[PDB]
């Protein structure tokens, strides 16, 4: 009795009642209660992930003999989480110099794979001539039948993207199974990245490629940055790429779809800033990226709003 | 859609303000905390693979 | 003999023992690889999980 | 020349030689595994592509998204504990020795 | 020899004789016993499925300190543990839940005195350590997470979880329960008016309808739902059980379906469906077999 | 987003970022305000600021903290350990991996082993792991073995390995070479102390890691990195690992090695046969399991091959040349024979199986006919034992 | 063979003992029992019955 | 699937109500024994059955 | 007594033969029947004795 | 072409059994203690006693929840 | 060959079923269902 | 300590108190008037580990008897306090074994008179 | 709001096998 | 549960012998072509055709009825009858009943509709 | 038949499920896995000791304690198999359980199965007798040792 | 479980069921921090000194 | 100290209840609980002592 209702654990009135158990009776519990056990949940932070390496990990396995030898110049390279402001002009210039003297095929492709992602890092243009002047010979030209090493490819397409450069197309084709077949094993922070540059260069088909293999691939969809995702949608004007872009979107789960709503709001909206080349306006996946979130959320009532013009009929 | 979507209030009415009807239910003792131990499916496949 | 296969060692093992080019360890030496543990190693792995 | 009556003859003869070569295939990844067989289930594989149309991992359901559309037969069976049996989640699912 | 006898006897789950072996050596020769003896029994015990006495011989091995527990040690002992963790219970204690995966949550403990006694833990198969980072998972938080986990958004994000998944039938926010089970009656009195003096929410299998009782399968051939009157009802339950059989049609039927070729045989017990058949003008020779 | 700064705070709050208790809409972020966690105030302050760089790169160097934290490092280089853990203290930022070196070579001399273990869990996995480094756990483990601590040189070899989650998802992952120095140092002193478990774990380790040959690796390294410097090709060849100083020497010394070997085997040999009867001598030592050596170089390396050849012995022989920075090879030969001829002892299984001691033949037994005890029981007597007695079977 | 006393109870299980001997027969009972672990010389209690 | 199974064991305990412990004598071995027939001058013949 | 020793190392190695296959082949596993292991044994496999000749 | 004709053998054998609970077998209900009710007492506007059997009470309940009601020896 | 044969089966069959509903009902044509009003 | 123990509380599976033969055949009596008369038992069936068809006491209708191992609780007497008669192989070691003053000088069966004896 | 996206073609699909065999 | 185009091309090509794929498409008008390894039930006949015996079932359609642990496959324009099908299959219990949504119109890429049930609600 | 296999594709369905892999209920079949394992368990079967992989499923039975409830609550107190002092004032614990036979009435035979008169009151005295002799076995060192061999029993 | 008058005819256990405590105790995770183990030693100099 | 007296390790749980009984009955279901782990927990330490008595290494 009262505007304000009565807590039914504080209150004896309730909790001793009929409906509930007298402080008489045997209190002891009534059934037990396993949730946690039946059906558990995965564990999915509304957080990131603080700890995360946040980059494309180049992954190097040196023997370590030349990996002691070639110290004074690796030292100016990358190492694992720390990046050493050496200008890229010289780190080329020494692996230009120094690598024809070391015999190994997998020493001066390690080798190389830190170079290239030490020139990504500073978005430095001219290191696309390594690759014609060392790797396009074994590996992409008139059908040589040499595989790279991992660590190369994903270093070289790291770069492609962080420097936006056509390039990219030629080395991912390789890449599907009837190539090399290294699709599988990239990163999550590789599609990110990927799919960022293809959507600032704006090409649909790129866009379309790249999705289809993440998907088949079994990529990570969810955990793909939803920025990167945000990007590469962005791109896509063409009537085709986009007819596949909705029935691509039912791919992604609840959570993501929304998040590709907020941000892509944002990006076009107050966030403008945190692009380093503002996006470019598609005023038509921008509504649909919203829609679609509206479709696959939870649907809530709201009467007066719906049912404002209704007028019953005595037909 | 989903049938165990069930109403858990009653339509509004002075039957909540003149009763001494309480507007939830009390706490259960023996409940668990609800947490997260569990993986994705796609966890388990990367495990397996 | 350690990698199983048995039926190749036997007439080797067989020459060494008529020449008496064997001696007291070396008996043992062959018995113990007769237990196959390159091939346990490899089946503990992969079919033994 | 009783063949007709058989498996292997006839309209029938196509896929036994079709089960045939999955067969040598198959055992051939085996080896490669360790003579630890892959998944029935195909869980263990690289590419979507990969899984064929035969594995038990095909999902065939009345319905993707919805979950009380997703049984086998009319109301939803439990396991042992009141535990879900129809569509398992990930850790329901144990390969222990 | 004597770690080889024990072993075999181990393998082939003679517990006795193994253990006699040991405890012949503890008494007459303890200054050499290795710890393969100990790891012949753990493997032993672990066979014969006999999970109390794979632990007693763990905690002595924690005793006396000496020999040293190897990786292989602790391995056969978290592998019985999890073999324990996994196997059912008969039908009797199964009704609530799966009793024995208490057993993992003495997992953390063992990984604790893993630390106190020298036996690196990265030495343990990739399988089992994926089968105890689980077992992890499911009992052990730390003291930083646990400030923080009864928080209400995480509370009902795993609601949210569970209704995307289509399982609400536990958590006591989503749930209504609607049933009441009625009193006995006493043949001592139709008289006394019984009243509920307390109540209680449990499982239905505690009392139900005996199965000789109630009609055959329920689940398979009649569909249930329980809803709400809507109509305001004066006294009386306000929820009922629609039941209807999973066969049922209108009585109107044959009236809202299309004609068939099967029409002319209305209300006919034993029909010749020979005559009206095709296989007997499709066939050359057809023998009808009746 | 509501964003504090510690500059600009005015009575007039321009950002309007105060929690004002009677304004419009107030109520609710009231209620919010009082329900906060524990630490909501300072893990905010800390997450909002303090977090990784999209490089990968660590928060470590800021501008501001940067002549603190060389502050710390000049403390304890001059060992005061109490002043830079003072300092430590007002250090509001991730401090860099070189103050975590410094200070934990700083507990070593002392062997302050608590001190260095809660520093080294200070700077990891709470501050990103920026104390997981070669060297950090490289001083962990020396204080380990100044503080002649067994389990907690199994757990700094343990935390060395590292796991998925560290490894994979973090990636911070001890190099390489440090990997191998550590568990090296763990193994001298595991093998100098005669602990066969953990020695033949870090062992084991070092097999599947295909680092037996990692020291000599690194010394041609070293040549490598001169003949580089003057311009000359560098390559890896077995001639190259074999025209290295340690292989030569190893394999020089590996026939005396060898006769201690083979000395010390009979002398325990003759040992237990003398301890089987309580002392004459048993029958028990006059032929064992060990063939004699023929005399040959290749003679002694197939002998040390077929015996002691499930550990590699050639560089079980290289690793025990210097002990405390002295060569034991070229200075004292006896004290180097008997060192590594005792490790390679440790280091096999086959050896261990060939060393035990003649145990005494346990009888099997029935219950008696007459049942009186279930603890008395009929033993089993050997042929030798009774002698006449009628034909039995076994 | 196990059966060499049963004449003395015919056709009933066998015994070591005579069975017909109450006294001996409860003798061998309690030695049975302190074979077993189940008699003998434990710690008291104040339940135990001191007296 | 009628549950008439189900009811036969309920039934049994239902039974339960009525039965005695039965005894089992004062020396339970000789007792056990007797009633097999097994001691001496304990044979029973079997009961007359009257030809057909 | 040699040449039983030797036929028995023949069968034994037949036997064996099937067991390494049940062991590794999960669809058989799949459907669960102790009958696999009995159904086929060193009588049954091949090669058998009395088609040595042909 | 057609040379035989046969009797169609099939293995039937249910040998093994599963059945697996519907999840509404575990379902809740509400269940109740029940006690002869000695005695009612109601108020909401007026009071109101209802006495079924006299004796002495060893158990009472008091309820809020629409009118006040007091149930004796319940 | 098999399913050649088995194709000339089925329209057949599908044939004589025909014949027999048109036959049987008097016409060629047939009520909806209840359903087919909406 | 019960009469064959082991016979009736571990072997049987009423622990001896229920009646396993007992017909489950309807009586005129008025309390078993509920009782129907059983069907005869399943020929060829598989039960579940807890059931039986509830034909003899060896198959009662609830299996009362666990499947595990069974051991008897570790006995309350002392060990160490206790001291048995000398063995043989107790008794040729007596100069390396290390006794208490009572081991020694024990009442029954002193071992000091053995050690110089 | 249905449709989503334009159905697919027309296309034939058993016709190509068949074809083949 | 469904049944896939993959599934239906792969059954083409390599028949199992105790699959059958059985057509449920209503009016001989609209049926031209013949799903490989077929039989015709027309939705229609259904909830009499499965009440027949083994035998007269043989007599009226001229296919051997499916017995009810073998897998059955429903065909039908758009997977509508199919579906209705499935349910008296279903209904008298058959274990394994597999619709094909989309059937003949994806097989051969006819465009036809079983009943002519539009999205659209006539408003209220 | 449909509740049994409805989609089902193989008896080994559900093992996905732990808990459904090892119950022991359709038979042991699904739980021999290598040659090994069945071979030891013909051996153990044929010694007539249990089956290990029986052991699969965990069965506790029901309780010695639920089955003496169970009993003397469906006896309503059972009082046919009560002692008499059970009907006496303040009956100690032990007057408290039901009629098992003990040990002591072992080797009596004078007392055949029904006693006859004064029997049971002369096996009573046997019975103290034998306490007794007990008594002055602690008090004077001379008890069972449980090592003894015949001699010294003897 | 077997026990069909729990609540309904006034069965209520004075002591809480085995296999009640431990699905209750099976439920919920253990904390780490209250298994106590310290084997090094206290730190003096760091550990009360260490990061904000 | 021998007996009641001593030990390595005491626990004491405090319980607290709003009304008398209750903390009372509670009391007799802890400390029953409480005996048949304790007993079997000590019971297997025991066992492991009692090997430890029959012989082992240094
Ligand atoms: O999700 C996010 C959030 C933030 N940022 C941050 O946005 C800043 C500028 O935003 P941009 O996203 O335009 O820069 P970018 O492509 O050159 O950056 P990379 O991702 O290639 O490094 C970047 O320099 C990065 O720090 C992201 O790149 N992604």
């Amino acid at each position: 009795v009262g505007y304000t209702p009565v807590n039914p654990d504080t209150s004896p009135m309730v909790a001793y009642s009929q409906y509930h158990w007298h402080y008489n009776l045997p209190q002891g519990m009534e059934r037990p209660h396993s949730v946690n056990r039946t059906f558990a949940a995965p564990f999915q932070s509304n957080h990131s992930l603080v700890n995360k390496y946040r980059g494309v990990w180049i992954e190097f396995d040196m023997h370590p003999a030349f990996s002691v030898a070639l110290e004074p110049q690796l030292r100016k390279l990358p190492r694992g989480r720390t990046l050493p402001k050496t200008p890229a002009e010289e780190v080329i210039a020494d692996y230009t110099a120094l690598a024809p003297l070391v015999d190994d095929e997998k020493t001066r492709d390690l080798w190389l794979a830190k170079v290239f992602q030490h020139c990504a890092f500073q978005r430095c243009g001219g290191a696309m001539e390594l690759w014609e002047r060392y790797c396009h010979q074994r590996f992409t030209a008139e059908g040589a039948t040499a595989k790279p090493p991992l660590s190369l490819v994903k270093s070289v397409l790291f770069y492609c993207n962080k420097t936006d450069n056509s390039g990219w197309r030629a080395l991912f084709d390789r890449c599907l199974k009837d190539g090399w077949n290294y699709t599988p094993l990239f990163d999550t922070a590789q599609w990110s990245f990927m799919l960022k540059s293809i959507g600032r260069m704006g090409d649909e088909d790129g866009v379309r490629a790249v999705l289809e293999e993440m998907l088949d691939v079994q990529a990570d969809l969810d955990r793909v940055e939803a920025r990167s995702v945000v990007i590469a949608l962005n791109a896509v004007t063409n009537a085709d790429v986009y007819e596949f872009v909705k029935k691509y979107l039912f791919n992604f789960g609840e959570r993501k779809v929304k998040f590709l709503r907020t941000t892509y709001s944002d990006l076009r909206g107050h966030g403008a800033g945190k692009l380093r080349i503002p996006l470019k306006e598609n005023d038509n996946m921008y509504y649909h990226v919203c829609w679609h979130s509206s479709i696959r959320s939870p649907r809530q009532f709201s009467p007066r709003q719906l049912y404002f013009d209704y007028t019953p009929s005595t037909l | 859609m989903l049938s165990q979507n069930v109403a858990k209030t009653t339509v509004p009415s002075y039957y909540m303000i003149r009763t001494n009807l309480p507007h939830r239910k009390p706490q259960n003792q023996w409940e668990g905390v609800y947490y997260y131990s569990g993986i994705t499916k796609r966890q388990r496949h990367l495990i397996l693979l | 003999a350690q990698h199983g296969l048995y039926q190749q060692a036997t007439p080797i093992v067989d020459e060494l023992h008529h020449q008496k080019a064997l001696h007291a360890g070396h008996y043992a030496l062959l018995i113990n690889a007769l237990a196959c543990p390159r091939l346990g190693q490899r089946i503990l792995h992969c079919d033994a999980q | 020349c009783g063949v007709n009556a058989y498996e292997f003859g006839g309209k029938y003869a196509r896929t036994y030689a079709y089960a045939f070569e999955k067969a040598k295939k198959e055992l051939e990844a085996t080896a490669a595994s360790g003579f630890m067989a892959p998944s029935l289930s195909h869980e263990d594989t690289e590419r979507l592509s990969d899984q064929p149309t035969t594995s038990p991992s095909v999902d065939r359901f009345a319905s993707t998204t919805h979950p009380e559309q997703r049984k086998a037969q009319f109301v939803p069976r439990v396991g042992p504990g009141s535990t879900p049996l129809e569509d398992p989640a990930a850790d329901q699912k144990s390969e222990w020795s | 020899t004597y770690e080889l006898v024990m072993l075999a006897l181990s393998l082939q789950g003679n517990m006795v004789e193994a253990e006699s072996i040991l405890s012949f050596l503890r008494s007459h020769h303890s200054e050499h016993i290795t710890v393969e003896s100990f790891n012949a029994l753990l493997l032993g015990h672990r066979e014969a499925r006999q999970f109390d006495c794979c632990d007693a011989i763990w905690q002595e091995l924690v005793d006396r300190r000496w020999p040293r527990a190897s990786p292989l040690t602790a391995e056969l002992y978290l592998r019985s543990i999890m073999d324990h963790a996994n196997t059912p219970t008969s039908e009797p204690l199964q009704s609530f839940a799966n009793i024995n995966v208490v057993e993992k949550k003495k997992v953390p403990l063992v990984l604790a005195q893993m630390d106190e006694l020298g036996v690196p833990r990265t030495h343990l198969s990739r399988v089992l350590m994926d089968e105890v980072e689980d077992s992890l998972r499911k009992f052990q938080t730390y003291r930083s997470r646990f400030y923080e986990w009864g928080r209400a958004v995480k509370q009902f994000d795993f609601i949210e979880f569970r209704r995307r998944n289509g399982w609400l039938y536990d958590l006591h926010l989503m749930k209504c329960t609607t049933k009441q089970v009625g009193p006995l009656r006493d043949f001592n009195d139709p008289d006394a008016v019984q009243g509920a003096v307390a109540t209680a929410e449990i499982p239905a299998f505690f009392n139900e309808r005996p199965a000789w009782e109630r009609p055959p399968l329920e689940e398979t051939l009649y569909v249930t739902t329980n809803k709400e009157r809507y109509d305001d009802v004066r006294g009386g339950d306000i929820y009922y059980d629609d039941t209807r059989g999973l066969h049922d049609r209108s009585p109107t039927w044959m009236n809202e379906v299309p004609e068939t070729r099967y029409d002319r045989l209305y209300g006919v017990n034993h029909p010749d469906i020979a005559k009206i058949g095709i296989r007997r003008h499709l066939n050359v020779e057809y023998v009808n077999r009746k | 987003p509501a964003v504090v700064d510690h500059d600009n705070i005015t009575v007039e709050d321009p950002n309007r970022v105060g929690l004002n208790a009677a304004t419009l809409d107030c109520r609710g972020r009231i209620y919010r305000w009082l329900r906060r966690g524990p630490f909501f105030q300072v893990d905010n302050y800390f997450r909002r600021s303090v977090k990784l760089n999209r490089d990968g790169t660590l928060p470590t160097d800021f501008v501001h903290e940067a002549p603190l934290m060389r502050k710390i490092i000049r403390l304890a280089h001059r060992g005061h350990l109490k002043a830079a853990c003072e300092e430590y203290r007002r250090v509001t930022t991730v401090p860099p991996v070189e103050v975590y070196r410094a200070l934990t070579a700083c507990c070593v001399p002392g062997a302050k082993l608590a001190d260095a273990v809660s520093i080294f869990e200070d700077g990891d996995s709470k501050l990103f792991y920026v104390s997981r480094d070669g060297e950090v756990l490289h001083n962990l483990m020396r204080c380990a073995i100044a503080a002649r601590h067994r389990a907690r040189i199994m757990w700094v070899y343990n935390v060395m390995r590292g796991r998925f989650y560290e490894n994979v998802v973090v990636r911070a992952e001890v190099d390489l070479i440090w990997r191998y120095r550590i568990a090296m140092i763990a193994l001298e002193y595991l093998l100098d102390h005669e602990c066969a478990e953990e020695a033949a774990a870090i062992y084991s380790y070092l097999v599947e890691e295909e680092l037996l040959r990692c020291d000599v690796h690194v010394r041609v390294g070293l040549h490598m990195r001169e003949a580089i410097a003057a311009g000359k090709p560098i390559t890896l060849n077995n001639d190259v690992m074999n025209a290295t100083s340690l292989v030569r020497d190893a394999t020089a010394v590996a026939p005396e090695v060898a006769r201690e070997l083979q000395r010390r085997h009979a002398q325990t040999l003759q040992n237990n046969a003398v301890e089987a009867v309580g002392a004459g001598s048993a029958p028990w030592s006059i032929l064992g399991p060990l063939t004699a050596i023929g005399p040959t170089a290749e003679d002694t390396m197939v002998w040390l091959q077929q015996h002691y050849g499930d550990v590699d012995v050639m560089s079980i022989m290289r690793w025990a040349r210097f002990r405390k920075g002295k060569d034991l090879m070229a200075k004292d030969r006896p004290q180097y024979l008997a060192r590594a001829a005792a490790w390679i002892e440790l280091l096999s299984k086959r050896n261990r199986e060939m060393e035990e001691v003649p145990l005494t033949y346990m009888r099997k037994s029935k219950p008696l006919v007459l049942d009186t005890n279930s603890n008395v029981r009929v033993a089993w007597q050997t042929p030798l034992m009774r002698s006449g007695g009628p034909p039995r079977l076994l | 063979p196990r059966n060499l006393n049963h004449a003395l109870n015919y056709g009933i299980a066998n015994y070591a003992y005579n069975r017909g001997n109450y006294v001996e027969t409860q003798d061998s009972i309690w030695e049975e029992q302190t074979a077993s672990g189940q008699e003998g010389w434990s710690p008291a209690t104040h339940a135990d019955g001191l007296r | 699937t009628h549950g008439l199974r189900e009811k036969e064991k309920h039934d049994f305990t239902i039974l339960q109500r009525t039965v005695r412990i039965p005894f089992q004598g004062y020396d339970m071995d000789r007792f056990l024994a007797q009633q097999k027939g097994t001691p001496y001058g304990a044979q029973q013949l079997p009961p007359n059955v009257v030809p057909s | 007594t040699a040449l039983w020793d030797a036929t028995r190392k023949i069968r034994s190695a037949k036997e064996a033969a099937l067991h390494r296959s049940l062991s590794h082949n999960t669809r058989m596993r799949a459907s669960a029947d102790l009958k696999h292991w009995y159904e086929e044994d060193a009588n049954t496999l091949r090669p058998l004795a009395f088609e040595a000749l042909k | 072409m057609f040379l035989i004709h046969f009797v169609h053998y099939k293995t039937i054998l249910q040998k093994y059994t599963f059945k697996f609970k519907h999840i509404f077998l575990s379902i809740d209900k509400y269940n109740s203690l029940f006690f002869n009710i000695s005695g009612i007492l109601i108020w909401l506007n007026i009071i109101h006693i209802n006495i079924i059997l006299i004796k002495y009470s060893f158990f009472i309940l008091i309820n809020n929840f629409e009118y006040l009601i007091i149930l004796i020896s319940t | 060959w098999e399913l050649s044969r088995d194709e000339q089966l089925f329209w057949e069959r599908v044939e004589l079923i025909r014949k027999g509903q048109v036959a049987s009902i008097g016409s060629s044509h047939k009520r909806g269902y209840a359903d087919e009003a909406a | 300590q019960l009469q064959a123990q082991d016979r009736i509380i571990c072997g049987t599976h009423g622990a001896g108190i229920v009646a396993h033969q007992t017909a489950v055949n309807s009586s005129d009596n008025p309390m078993l008037s509920s009782v129907t008369t059983a069907a005869p038992a399943a020929d060829l069936s598989r039960t579940k580990p807890h059931e039986g068809t509830g034909t003899s006491e060896r198959d009662p209708y609830i299996r009362t008897l666990h499947n595990q191992r069974s051991a008897a609780p570790e006995s309350s007497v002392s060990q160490s306090h206790t001291v048995n008669a000398p063995t043989v192989d107790e008794c040729e070691m007596l100069a390396e074994r290390w006794g208490t003053m009572n081991y020694w000088h024990n009442d029954t069966f002193p071992r000091l008179v053995v050690f110089l004896k | 709001y249905t449709p989503i996206w334009k159905s697919d073609p027309a296309v034939d699909n058993v016709a190509p096998l068949r074809d083949e065999d | 549960h469904q049944v896939y185009l993959k599934d239906m091309l792969h059954l083409m090509r390599y028949p199992e012998p105790y699959t059958h794929i059985i057509d449920c498409r209503t009016s001989t008008q609209k049926m031209h072509r013949w799903v490989p390894h077929s039989l015709w039930l027309p939705r229609d006949e259904v909830e009499y055709a499965l009440q027949l015996s083994a035998d007269e079932f043989l007599d009226m359609y001229g296919f051997r009825k499916p017995d009810k642990s073998d897998d059955v496959i429903l065909l039908s324009h758009n997977g509508i009858y199919s579906e209705q099908a499935g349910w008296e299959w279903k209904k008298q219990f058959f274990q394994h009943v597999y619709n094909y949504r989309g059937g003949t119109n994806e097989l051969f890429g006819e465009s036809y509709s079983d009943m002519n049930v539009s999205d659209v609600l006539s408003p209220w | 038949l449909f509740q049994q296999n409805a989609y089902r594709k193989t008896p080994t369905d559900e093992h996905w499920n732990p808990y459904i892999r090892r119950s022991t209920e359709n038979g042991v079949g699904h739980l021999l896995q290598n040659k090994f394992d069945i071979m030891r368990r013909e051996d153990r079967l044929s010694k007539g000791e249990q089956d290990l992989t029986e052991r699969n499923t965990i069965h506790y039975g029901v309780p010695i304690q639920q089955i003496v409830d169970e009993f003397v609550f469906r006896h309503r107190n059972a009082r046919g198999e009560r002692p008499l002092d059970y009907f006496k004032p303040f009956p100690n614990f032990r007057a408290l359980r039901l009629n098992r036979m003990y040990r002591d009435v072992e080797g009596f035979s004078l007392m055949k199965q029904r006693p006859e008169f004064l029997e049971w009151e002369l096996f009573t005295r046997y019975r103290q007798h034998h306490q007794q002799r007990r008594r002055l076995a602690l008090l004077h060192g001379l008890e069972p040792v449980a090592n003894e061999t015949a001699q010294e029993r003897d | 479980s077997h026990r069909r008058d729990y609540i309904r005819m006034g069965y209520i256990p004075r002591y809480t069921p085995w296999e009640w405590i431990a699905i209750q105790e099976a439920d919920q995770p253990l904390i780490a921090e209250q298994i106590r183990q310290d084997n090094i030693g206290t730190s003096y100099f760091f550990s009360l000194n260490r990061y904000w | 100290e021998d007996g009641i007296r001593g030990s390595e390790v005491t626990y004491k749980i405090v319980l607290e209840g709003f009304w008398d009984h209750h903390v009372m009955k509670l009391a007799e279901d802890v400390c029953m609980f409480l005996k048949d782990v304790g007993r079997q927990i000590v019971e297997e330490k025991l066992v492991a002592v009692r090997r430890l008595l029959q012989g082992g290494a240094v």
